[PDB]
This record gives structure tokens, sequence and C-alpha cells, in this order.
RNA sequence: GGAGGUCAACAUCAAGAACUGUGGGCCUUUGCCUAUAGAACUUAUAACGAACAUGGUUCUUGCCUUUUACCAGAACCAUCCGGGUGUUGUCUCCAUCCAUAUUUUUUGGAACUUUUC
RNA sequence: AUAAAUUUUUAAG
């Protein structure tokens, strides 16, 4: 269930594990939870 | 189930058309879910006028024919 | 015409929470607040005008764009 | 609920023709139709049993005494069957 | 016959918002119009890669004795590390729809007799 | 009532 196989491409997880890792990799997580915060900063306002 | 929508024939003359080649005229003042006719009374189809007010039973009627548009 | 740059002052002075819009329904309109005819003015040069005059100064300025 | 009442009333507006238990034709176009087919129609001629035709307004029919109705036939094509 | 494989080969992946086949009509195959069937993968804050390098030519600069090596922008092109889907082959592990009768339907107002044709 | 930050080295002649 959890992975294809051997060849190891497309992985399928449940929702507890991801609840865990979701945990688990806070410091490294992106954090930021709307779309409005980029205003000026997202690409278009750099190309212009 | 549904109401008989003569709320447009209401407070005209019109041609109750009733069992067994008869007829009925006269204005529309009230019907019910069983298609009863109450009017304000006419003659029946020379002719010759009974009642103030008339009822008619939804049964007896094969057709009420708006005299007026 | 104090508007020019409002939205975007509100939305990124608030780190991108808050919203605006302006819209003109009403028709409202108001006196601005110098005398239209004065000698006098003060005429900033690069500054916007200070309150007694900014009439002067918008009839001295379209004046001189029509003619 | 029962198709042939849902095409009765997809019929509205279209001119369906209409004979009673008398045997008195009518054809106009039809105004409302109700689950009993209570049926209103507009503009409607109206033959007798034995030959002749009389033109009327806005005749309304209880489908107790309605013996059968006619629709055109573009109704045939959609979708009210599936 | 099923599950797979850090296996292979051959197709296809940037476009009129776009694919292919087929039926019918006109021109004379193409092409236009009309009818019908099926459309995997990739695309709208646009793309196969939720990532991110280098090279060539041509201009503009920047360092500034000259050439490689370079400074940072543009245009036109390529190389390189990777990827999806489809078909086939091969290999490994296993198996031979209401429930009920009193005005709109189904508890009927049906029948008998007579004329014309 | 300001929060604005370029570089950087080897060979040959
Ligand atoms: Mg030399
Ligand atoms: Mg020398």
């Amino acid at each position: 269930k959890k992975v294809n196989g051997t060849s190891y491409k497309k992985w399928s997880f449940d929702l507890p594990e991801m609840s865990n890792l979701y945990r688990l990799s806070t410091p490294l997580r992106d954090e930021v939870t709307d779309k409005n915060y980029y205003y000026l900063f997202d690409k278009k306002s750099f190309f212009n | 189930v549904s109401t008989p929508e003569l709320k447009k024939y209401m407070d005209k003359k019109i041609l109750l058309n009733i069992n067994g080649s008869r007829k009925v005229a006269g204005i529309l003042r009230g019907y019910d879910i069983f298609l009863n006719v109450v009017l304000d009374d006419a003659m029946e189809i020379n002719n010759h006028q009974l009642g103030l007010q008339t009822v008619i039973r939804g049964n007896s009627i094969i057709s009420l024919e708006a005299l007026d548009a | 015409i104090e508007s020019a740059g409002f939205e975007t002052d509100l939305r990124l002075s608030t780190n991108g929470l808050g919203m605006c819009q302006l819209y003109f329904w009403h028709k409202i309109w108001r006196k601005v607040p110098g005398d239209v005819l004065d000698k006098d003015a003060f005429i900033p040069k690069l500054k916007p005008a200070p309150i007694n005059s900014l009439s002067r100064d918008f009839v001295m300025k379209t004046r001189r764009r029509k003619g | 609920n029962g198709i042939p009442v849902k095409l009765l009333n997809e019929a509205q507006g279209h001119i369906v023709s209409l004979e009673l238990t008398t045997g008195a034709t009518y054809r106009g176009k039809l105004v409302e139709s109700e689950d009993s087919m209570n049926v209103q129609l507009r503009d409607v001629i109206a033959t007798e049993p034995q030959g002749a035709v009389t033109h009327m307004d806005q005749i309304f029919v209880r489908g107790s005494q309605i013996k059968f109705i006619v629709v055109p036939d573009l109704l045939k094509n959609a979708p009210l069957f599936k």
C-alpha cells in the first residue's frame, strides 16, 4: 500500500503519518499560510 | 395536491361546460383543490337564470371556458 | 486627488492583512480649503501645498494646462 | 412521478391537440398543466363530435374528462426521457 | 494468468487553445462545408523538472597594456543533469419501491331499445 | 520619523 515497490516511485500515504511528518518538519516548514502575504514579493513583481 | 391555477379567471364570467351536454354561466368567486367552483349566478343554456349565487361540484365540470378574455 | 496611492499604502502597511475599496456613488463634493483667487498663496515648488491654499494652487495649475 | 405528466408540462408553450371523453377535439398553445392533467390552452379551436368547428380564446380542461393529448413531435427529441 | 523490476527497445511530449479516425456534399488528391466515434501525458500567477547549470554568435557595458579567464543585461540559438504517458519484449516471485375503495385516473354512469346507412 | 551596502583570480606575452 505505502509505495509502488522496489523501483520506488509514486509514494502514497495515510492521514496519521502525514500528521506526524507534518509535526516533525516544523523547523524547515514554509510556515506562511496565505497567498496574500506575498504582495510585492511574487515573481511578477520582481520581473516588473 | 397542487391548487388549480384559476387566479387568472377570478372575478370573470365563465362558461362552465358541465356533465350531460349541459352548460352554466357566471362570474367566478372561488374554488378548491378538487376544482369545485363558487360563482355569482347566471343562466343555464332559450335561457333562464336560477339562484343568486351558485356552487358547481368538481366532478361535474367538463370545461370552464372563459367568456371574458 | 489624495487617493492616488492609498490602496497599496494600506495593503502593504498591514503586511497583507486588510483591504480597501474606493468608490464613487453619492456624487458628494466638497470645498477645497483654499481661496480660489489670491495673489499671496504659497507655491511650495515640489512639496504638497499647505492647506491654507490648495485651491489657488489647483486653479493656477489647471489654468496652465488649459491655457 | 409520471413521465407523461412531465411530458405534458414540457409541452407548455407548444400547440397541443386535445380530445375529451365527449369527443370534442381542441388544438392550442398549452398555457398551464398540473399533475392531474388540468390543462389550460390559448387561441384554441374546438371541433364538435359531429363535425362543426368553433374558435375560442382561453379554454380550461380537467384531466378527468380528457381522453388523449397530442404534443408536437419536436419534444420526442429531448431531454426528459434521458 | 497476477504482482512487481533503480530492465530494454520503439513511439509521443509546447500548439488556430491547439488531437486523431470515420460518414456525407462541393472543387478538382489537396482544400472547404457538414455528420459521427475516441481523446493517455503536459499546460493559466501558463508547463514535461513544484527543480536549475554551461556553451556559441551578435550587440550594449564593466574591469582596463594585449589574449585566454572575466564583470551584467539583451536577442537569437544549442549542449547537459533529469521526467511523464503509451505499446512491445525480457527478467524475478507466486499459481495451473407504499398498503388499501367516498370528486382528477384502478371500485367506473353502466346497459337496454330504435332509426338511417 | 531611516530601515536602500559595488567588488574579490590564474596562465602567457
Ligand atoms: Mg602579441
Ligand atoms: Mg616574446
